[PDB]
């Protein structure tokens, strides 16, 4: 029923330590809440601050300011459009360069 | 010299005293369980000053107010940044808020989930407090009504 989300990273998926990162979930229009998951059972962020990028899709962004070593690894995302959620997007791997 | 006037006044004073004691006892039991569940649901971990911050107000219905604050605190301590609590901590906190659902999948977007569950907690306290309230109000009223008619019979003897 609902399309699968997409997760991308800005500037990119490889970030120097201490730099910044922004994850960008994308799904259809009319979405209520976007949720970014790192370890989906425990750790996740939720946002209703959703912006429209095209007539048929909206997107939301989550930003980490100071990237740590523990920030690397999996991220993926999923959105809620009542009454159901979507399926879970493909993974994104964030790597963190010391320099 | 009929004692009807005194028994009417004894039972009226009886009803009003018993309703009062039953209210105080009623919505003081009802805060006891709200404070019990907040400690049980680990919300105490999200905001450390919550048991007192709700109790010192009286009126247990007022915990509904802390919804935006929990939502804020939940995302700040179990967010995607990596969070300030343990992952097992955050697993349960997410379960209790009804936000991440015991089998793994997603329950509710957190904006619905926090206001839902403590609206559930106030509705679960209202039945208990109304229960204690009408037991205590009847218990007190018949107790003080019998002592008062016993003394009003004792008084017409002399």
């Amino acid at each position: 029923d609902l399309p699968r989300p997409s997760i991308s990273a800005e500037p990119g998926t490889v970030i120097p330590l201490g730099s910044h990162v922004t994850f960008v979930c994308r799904g259809p229009v009319g979405v209520q809440t976007f949720r970014l998951e790192r370890e989906s059972r425990s750790l996740y962020s939720d946002t209703e601050d959703v912006s429209q990028t095209s007539p048929s899709e909206s997107e939301a962004r989550f930003r980490i300011d100071s990237v740590s070593e523990g920030n690397a690894g999996p991220y993926r995302c999923i959105y809620y459009k009542p009454p159901k959620w979507s399926e879970q997007s493909d993974y994104l791997e964030l790597l963190v360069k010391e320099a | 010299v009929w004692k009807a006037a005194a028994i009417k006044a004894a039972t009226e004073y009886a009803l009003t005293e018993g309703a009062a004691k039953g209210l105080a006892a009623g919505n003081a039991h009802g805060m006891n369980i709200v404070i019990y569940h907040l400690k049980e649901l680990l919300i105490d971990k999200l905001v450390p000053n919550i048991c007192k911050t709700v109790s010192s107000t009286g009126d247990y219905t007022r915990v509904i107010n802390f919804s935006k604050l929990i939502i804020q605190k939940r995302g700040a301590m179990c967010g995607a940044d990596g969070g300030t609590l343990s992952k097992d901590m955050c697993t349960q906190i997410n379960i209790n808020l009804g936000t991440v659902l015991r089998n793994g999948k997603a329950n509710l977007p957190d904006k619905e989930a926090v206001p839902k569950v403590l609206n559930r907690l106030v509705s679960q306290a209202d039945k208990a407090a109304n229960e204690v309230a009408k037991d205590t109000s009847q218990s007190v009223a018949v107790k003080i009504t019998e002592q008062q008619t016993a003394a009003i019979n004792a008084t017409y003897t002399s």
